[PDB]
């Protein structure tokens, strides 16, 4: 048992949170009312769902989660949503008015109004865990809540609990489905300002995701609620590993340990496989090979990025449901023959591979169809910096006319920060290509 | 829980805004009295925005109907829905502007603008988080020009980190009357090019060329403009007064708008736009509005927006479309008109969608659009009031009511830097 | 510059357009597209908009500076700057019937 309380601030932050909270307590078979049933004990009385859940003296199992908004609407769904007796109203904390997508205003102007009471939450919640290993955060880069008081909480934690390990999840933007046109803008001011306090980030990039679930779940227009439910379905895949028992990414330090090996290079790569829809799900489970196959295939990729062109730093292997071991290394070896992996030569880590039995569910009524065996791939790479190619342009485009900026500067901060935020992302970039040629 | 408080002035401003109110009250389903009598709480969704409930389903509309004149809230309130206002919120003054701006903005301003803001801060403090103002005013009249500068600057004085966008009524020498004016026009748009954080422009000529040659009518009379430009503003607060994906409230349109402090001038669009002896029984297809909207023929600004490059822009649908073919022909004109479309601001294009269509038309398709193109009416404005100007044309009835001609001197710099401004940022 | 001066150009000016109007409208009997249709019915219903609201008002200004009747006095100067605030939309709609013509003989 190693506590780990998650934070979600955001809009977006708390829309996937709820759907990974729901699919957590599916798993789990928790229901709303957040009693544990004697037949839904699932885990064998492993207490590595009460690392996720706090049990009160009536039984009931109440998560560490702490959801933070500035406002009201997407919380008060929550109070009215079905989970709301499982989520104690201090838990959740209301602002008056959302920073209306400007970082500025959700780091400077009413973050401050707010840091305070989330701060005692947040260290109310963790006096009542002996094995607290860090926090998990989710929020969104376009979001100007979702960056500015992300980035807040993200120094306060490291000024306060620095030596804990502090995972973050994070929500690219997306210019069909975009919420603003300043995106760029708050996206690299907290980058910048998170880079050094984060540990280890998973973006997630709604261009891609909304590609794959056009393509693949056969909707046309997908909105917002299958786009969180698959974050969701991704979040709880990596947090598998933290849920039960196994082998591999069992605690929260081990993340960094094998994906971060130094500093600034703290963004791996996530994949999902396979994913199939609701509309054919009687279709034929795919082998290991064929799910592994997929996974390093570009389609079912949930970052739009290309790892051939890159240079794969560490990666490692999870898998849910019935998998053979010797079947897992004859897919290894399949990919390293035939695709062209490439690997840092001062950098001899290989592959690790981390099988955890319980099946994954999906969420009642959605779109997913119910798969006995998934695999999810994670993979640091230095193709990851096209990301921040897309990104940096277009900031550049609009920075060099300067514009968008007045409501930034008039917000409290100095311009030059802009400058600043520009030339660390440039440094960032630097040390990607370094990186990629230096090997 | 983001309501704003809107506020009419001026005979022509009261007019638009009573005409305003009812139009979506209707699209609320409220009754005169206040009372509900719609189908769907979708409506009631973000009713609270605009209206408050007191233990009658009443829903008064947070309006306040401002003018020197007493007669003008005397014809409003006699109207179908003018009663429904609350009676506080109606404050009127005992001498009037006379179509003057420095008695209306100097000491007769003050006199009824000092009442005004205590209704207002009475109105603030009973609501929860208020995140700004609506103005509709008409800058040909005195009176309410004077009267809605002096409100936003010590409004801004006040709250300087409380929005406003205003729907600023510019007349034209072909519909109003011409002695004056100009030297109003030019001191309001001064005080508006640094006191509102957004404005839309609302240009007579257009206006009148949309109500008469596409409403086929021989002489259009005031009251079709007051429903043209109200179906309008229906079309533009869509965002606000109803959820959606986007949840563009004021500071959300602001942020995703303008992109330069002084350039916050919006030119509206509105499709479809048929003749009352023509109107077509069936629903315009996705292409056929799209070729609409994007026409000159669409746009209550009497500007070219062929002449200029469009800002930022978006577009909200209300009815029952398939998005996908809206997207789609969202793509091909960005794709076929990218000469028209700045390059150096990214995704500048918007697409909201609403499922409540108004009354008269299933489909509908309302544009609002951030160019440089709206340069011309500043041009225009120039061309009289310089014109004016250099012989001094009754700028006597001006110096006798405390307003000196350094104002007027400072006007005509900011006006020649926004046109400066404008015309640099094309390039 | 003179108050007959004035009548004498403002006679002319609404003289030419009104016969731009007539020719407008019995050009309008043939099956033109509906377009030019459009941009013909826009120039001559802005015309007269200029007739009846801009000239009438504008001829009362007249009769404001001759009889000295009305809110306050007038001087000639101020009718100078007014027929150039009417000039620049009169120059505008020549050429909008500018380019009818060339759209007409074009089809």
């Amino acid at each position: 048992m190693r506590e780990c309380i998650s934070i979600h601030v955001g809009q977006a932050g708390v829309q996937i949170g709820n759907a990974c909270w729901e699919l957590y307590c599916l798993e789990h078979g928790i229901q709303p009312d957040g009693q544990m049933p004697s037949d839904k004990t699932i885990g064998g009385g492993d207490d590595s769902f009460n690392t996720f859940f706090s049990e009160t003296g009536a039984g009931k199992h109440v998560p560490r989660a702490v959801f933070v908004d500035l406002e009201p609407t997407v919380i008060d769904e929550v109070r009215t949503g079905t989970y709301r007796q499982l989520f104690h109203p201090e838990q959740l904390i209301t602002g008056k008015e959302d920073a209306a997508n400007n970082y500025a205003r959700g780091h400077y102007t009413i973050g401050k109004e707010i840091i305070d009471l989330v701060l005692d939450r947040i260290r109310k919640l963790a006096d009542q865990c002996t094995g607290l290993q860090g926090f998990s955060v989710f929020h969104s880069f376009g979001g100007g809540t979702g960056s500015g008081f992300t980035s807040l909480l993200m120094e306060r934690l490291s000024v306060d609990y620095g030596k804990k390990s502090k995972l973050e999840f994070s929500i690219y933007p997306a210019p069909q489905v975009s919420t603003a046109v300043v995106e760029p803008y708050n996206s690299i001011l907290t980058t910048h300002t998170t880079l050094e306090h984060s540990d280890c980030a998973f973006m997630v990039d709604n261009e891609a995701i909304y590609d794959i679930c056009r393509r693949n779940l056969d909707i046309e227009r997908p909105t917002y609620t299958n786009l969180n439910r698959l974050i969701g379905q991704i979040v709880s895949s990596i947090t598998a590993s933290l849920r039960f028992d196994g082998a591999l990414n069992v605690d929260l330090t081990e993340f960094q340990t094998n994906l971060v090996p130094y500093p600034r290079g703290h963004f791996p790569l996530a994949t999902y496989a396979p994913v199939i829809s609701a509309e054919k799900a009687y279709h034929e489970q795919l082998s290991v090979a064929e799910i592994t196959n997929a996974c390093f295939e570009p389609a079912n990729q949930m970052v739009k990025c290309d790892p051939r062109h890159g240079k794969y730093m560490a990666c490692c292997l999870l898998y849910r449901g019935d998998v053979v071991p010797k079947d897992v290394n004859a897919a290894i070896a399949t990919i390293k023959t035939k695709r062209t992996i490439q690997f840092v030569d001062w950098c001899p880590t290989g592959f690790k591979v981390g099988i955890n039995y319980e099946p994954p569910t999906v969420v009642p009524g959605g779109d997913l169809a119910k798969v006995q065996r998934a695999v999810c791939m994670l993979s640091n790479t230095t193709a990851i910096a096209e990301a921040w190619a897309r990104l940096d342009h277009k900031f550049d485009l609009m920075y060099a006319k300067r514009a968008f900026v007045h409501w930034y500067v008039g917000e409290g901060m100095e311009e030059g920060e802009f400058s600043e935020a520009r030339e660390d992302m440039a440094a960032l970039e630097k040390d990607y290509e370094e990186v990629g040629v230096d090997s | 829980m983001r309501e704003i408080v809107h506020i009419q002035a001026g005979q022509c401003g009261n007019q638009i805004g009573a005409k305003f109110w009812e139009v979506i009250s209707d699209e609320h389903g409220i009754d005169p009295t206040g009372s509900y009598h719609g189908d769907s709480d979708l409506q009631l969704e973000r009713i609270n925005v605009y209206y408050n409930e007191a233990a009658g389903n009443k829903y008064v509309p947070r309006a306040i109907l401002v003018d020197l004149e007493p007669g003008t809230m005397d014809s409003v309130r006699s109207g179908p829905f003018g009663q429904i206002f609350r009676p506080d919120n109606f404050v009127f003054g005992q001498s009037g502007a006379g179509n003057n701006w420095a008695k209306g903005h100097y000491t007769e301003g003050a006199e009824l603008v000092d009442s005004v803001l205590d209704v207002v801060r009475k109105e603030s403090e009973s609501c929860d988080c208020l995140q700004g103002f609506q103005l509709t005013h008409s800058l040909g009249g005195g009176t309410g020009s004077g009267m809605g500068t002096l409100l936003i600057s010590k409004i801004r004085e006040e709250y300087p980190d409380r929005i406003m966008n205003t729907f600023s009524v510019v007349p034209s020498p072909k519909v109003s009357d011409t002695v004056v004016e100009p030297y109003n026009a030019t001191l309001s748009v001064h005080q508006l090019v640094e006191n509102t954080d957004e404005t839309y422009c609302i240009d007579n000529e257009a206006l009148y060329d949309i109500c008469f040659r596409t409403l086929k009518l021989t002489t259009p009379t005031y009251g079709d403009l007051n429903h043209l430009v109200s179906a309008t503003m229906s079309g533009v607060t869509t965002c606000l007064r109803f959820p959606g994906q986007l949840n563009a409230d004021l500071r959300k349109l602001a942020v995703n708008m303008v992109p330069f402090p002084r350039l916050h001038f919006f030119m509206p669009g509105f499709a479809p736009l048929t003749s009352r002896g023509s109107q077509q029984y069936r629903a315009l297809t996705v292409p056929e509005l799209t070729q609409q909207m994007f026409d000159a023929k669409n746009m209550m600004a009497a500007c070219d927006p062929r002449h200029g490059r469009y800002l930022t822009v978006a577009a909200v649908f209300r009815g029952r479309m398939s998005m996908k073919e809206v997207d789609e022909q969202m793509l091909n004109v960005q794709n076929k008109n990218s000469s028209y479309f700045v390059e150096w601001i990214p995704n500048n294009v918007k697409t909201a969608v609403c499922d409540i269509p108004p009354r008269g038309l299933k489909m509908s398709a309302t544009f609002i659009g951030n160019s440089t193109a709206i340069q011309e009416l500043f041009k225009r404005i120039s061309e009289q009031f310089t014109a004016m100007f250099r012989r001094k044309a009754f700028l006597h009835w001006y110096t006798g009511e405390g307003m000196d001609e350094m104002e007027f001197t400072e006007a005509e710099s900011n006006m020649n830097d926004l046109v400066s401004e404008y015309q640099q940022y094309q390039d | 510059h003179g108050v007959p001066y004035f009548r004498n150009i403002l006679q002319s000016e609404t003289e030419k357009l009104t016969s731009h109007c007539f020719e407008w409208d019995r050009k309008l009997e043939l099956d033109i597209p509906d377009d030019a249709k459009d941009l013909i019915r826009t120039a001559v219903g802005q015309t007269r908009l200029l007739m009846k609201e801009r000239f009438k008002q504008f001829e009362g200004l007249v009769d404001d500076c001759e009889y000295k009747r009305g809110i306050k006095e007038t001087t000639c100067t101020d009718l100078d700057g007014f027929w150039d605030m009417v000039s620049f939309q009169i120059e505008d709609v020549i050429h909008k019937f500018n380019n009818l013509i060339k759209l007409e003989e074009s089809g």
